[PDB]
C-alpha cells in the first residue's frame, strides 16, 4: 500500500534552520510529483510546495516563498523541506502528499497523505512539570461520585504521560489535552471519577512522566477538609 | 487566489441520519475539486476526486455533485466512523482548502457534574494559585464557564480544556483554569464557577471562600 | 512550469 512517513519535527528556535524528511513506500517514488502541506489552528490546511518527480520544476506558496526549499532524493526515495528563518506563524502539523496519477485531466491535486510531523517555533527551554494535587472535598463531589485530580503545570516541551495507581486504575479517568499558557509553557490536568464512599479507605496516586526532562512524579491526592 | 468557504462549520447529527456539505468557491474551478476527511490526531483521507468520482475504498454511502462555483458532499447514512471533519479542496490554481466541517455525534442531552477545586497550599507558597472547574461527561459540547469573583466576573487569565468526543458513550468533559498570583488570590474572598448548560434547569455554581479550604 | 499541470513522469 502506499504510504508516506514524515520526519525531523521538532522544537525549534526561532530564525533558526531545519529541515523536514518525508519516506516513500508502495510506489514508484521516482515518477511522481510530491507535495507538502502544512496545518495549524491558525490558519487551517494550508499548501506549502510541490517539487516535480525529477526535482526539477518547484513551485512554493508566498507564506514560505523565498525561505522554505524543496528538494528530494530519488534514490533514497525521500523528500525533503529545508525550512529557513523559522518564525512563530510556522509552527505547525507539516504533512507530505503524492500527486495524483497521470491521466487525460490537465490537472491534477493529491490522493495519499503522511502522517505528519509537527514543527513547535518556541523560544522556550525544556523544563520539567510541577505536579499539583486537585483535592476532593465537598466543593467536588455530586451524588456519591467524588472528583480528584492532579494539575500538572508550568512543563515543556510536550508531551506528559500521565496513569493512576501505576496503571490499576483505567475507569473514570479524563487527562485533557494541555493548552499553552501565554508563558510558553504547558499545563494540562488529569482528573478521576471515584465512589466517595472510598476516599477513606483507598489511596489515589496520579503517576507523572515527562520524558524530555525525566522527571517521574508520584503524587497522593488527599482531600481537602473543606 | 481562489477562496474555498464551506457550509455547515459544524454538524450535529445521529447514526443513520442523511448528511449534506457545501462548499463555495471564489470563482469556477470547473470541477477540480476533491473531499477530504480528517479524524483527530490523522491525516486527511482522499474521499471523492474531480467533484463526483469516488476514490477507492470509499464507501458508496459518500457522494460529491456540482460544477463551477458551487459543490456539495453527501452521507446518505451516518456511520459511526464517518464523524470526523471535511475538507473541500480545489485544484485549478495551486491548492487551497476551505475551513472545514466537523459532524460530531448526536445524543441524549446529559447534563455535566460540576466540581470546583481549590489551590493547593504548595502552590500557593510558590506565588501562584489555579482554581479548576471540571464539567464531566455532558452533551452536548457548548457548555459555558464563567470566574465569578465576589459577584464580579473575569477576563483573561482562565484557560479552557476540553476532551474529544468520548468514544463510549459520545459525551464531552471540560476544566476552566484560573490562574492568578497569591497577591490578587489573597485580594478577594469569595471565588466561584457558574455553569450554563441545556442539562441543567437552573445554572450551577460551585463557590469556596479563600480560607475556608 | 504551470503548477497544477501533470507533475508525474510521463
Amino acid at each position: 500500500q502506499v504510504l508516506l512517513v514524515e520526519s525531523g519535527g521538532g522544537v525549534v528556535q526561532p530564525g533558526t534552520s531545519l529541515r523536514l524528511s518525508c519516506v516513500a513506500s508502495g510506489f514508484s517514488f521516482s515518477t511522481y510529483g510530491m507535495h507538502w502541506v502544512r496545518q495549524s489552528p491558525g490558519k487551517g490546511l494550508e499548501w506549502v510546495a510541490i517539487i516535480w518527480y525529477d526535482g526539477g520544476n518547484k513551485f512554493y506558496a508566498d507564506s514560505v516563498q523565498g525561505r522554505f526549499t524543496v528538494s528530494r532524493d530519488n534514490s533514497k526515495n525521500t523528500l525533503y523541506l529545508q525550512m529557513n528563518s523559522l518564525r512563530a506563524e510556522d509552527t505547525a502539523v507539516y504533512y507530505c502528499a503524492k500527486a495524483y496519477r497521470t491521466s487525460l485531466d490537465k490537472k491534477y491535486g493529491m490522493d495519499v497523505w503522511g502522517q505528519g510531523t509537527t514543527v513547535t517555533v518556541s523560544s522556550a527551554s525544556t523544563k520539567g512539570p510541577s505536579v499539583f494535587p486537585l483535592a476532593p472535598s465537598s466543593k467536588s463531589t455530586s451524588g456519591g461520585t467524588a472528583a480528584l485530580g492532579c494539575l500538572v503545570k508550568d512543563y515543556f516541551p510536550e508531551p506528559v504521560t500521565v496513569s493512576w495507581n501505576s496503571g490499576a486504575l483505567t475507569s473514570g479517568v479524563h487527562t485533557f489535552p494541555a493548552v499553552l499558557q501565554s508563558s510558553g509553557l504547558y499545563s494540562l490536568s488529569s482528573v478521576v471519577t471515584v465512589p466517595s464512599s472510598s476516599l477513606g479507605t483507598q489511596t489515589y496516586i496520579c503517576n507523572v512522566n515527562h520524558k524530555p526532562s525525566n522527571t517521574k512524579v508520584d503524587k497522593k491526592v488527599e482531600p481537602k477538609s473543606c | 487566489d481562489i477562496q474555498m468557504t464551506q457550509s455547515p462549520s459544524t454538524l450535529s447529527a445521529s447514526v443513520g441520519d442523511r448528511v449534506t456539505i457545501t462548499c463555495r468557491a471564489s470563482q469556477s474551478i470547473a470541477s477540480w475539486l476533491a473531499w477530504y476527511q480528517q479524524k483527530p490526531g490523522k491525516a486527511p483521507k482522499l474521499l471523492i476526486y474531480k467533484a463526483s468520482s469516488l476514490e477507492s475504498g470509499v464507501p458508496s454511502r459518500f457522494s460529491g455533485s456540482g460544477s463551477g462555483t458551487e459543490f456539495t458532499l453527501t452521507i446518505s447514512s451516518l456511520h459511526p466512523d464517518d464523524f470526523a471533519t471535511y475538507f473541500c479542496q480545489q485544484f485549478t490554481s495551486y491548492w487551497t482548502f476551505g475551513q472545514g466541517t466537523k459532524v460530531e455525534i448526536k445524543r441524549t442531552v446529559a447534563a455535566p457534574s460540576v466540581f470546583i477545586f481549590p489551590p493547593s497550599d504548595e502552590q500557593l507558597k510558590s506565588g501562584t494559585a489555579s482554581v479548576v472547574c471540571l464539567l464531566n461527561n455532558f452533551y452536548p459540547r457548548e457548555a459555558k464557564v464563567q470566574w465569578k469573583v465576589d459577584n464580579a466576573l473575569q477576563s483573561g487569565n482562565s484557560q479552557e480544556s476540553v476532551t474529544e468526543q468520548d468514544s463510549k458513550d459520545s459525551t464531552y468533559s471540560l476544566s476552566s483554569t484560573l490562574t492568578l498570583s497569591k497577591a490578587d488570590y489573597e485580594k478577594h474572598k469569595v471565588y466561584a464557577c457558574e455553569v450554563t448548560h441545556q442539562g441543567l434547569s437552573s445554572p450551577v455554581t460551585k463557590s469556596f471562600n479563600r480560607g475556608e479550604c | 512550469a504551470n503548477p497544477n499541470v501533470d507533475p508525474n513522469a510521463n
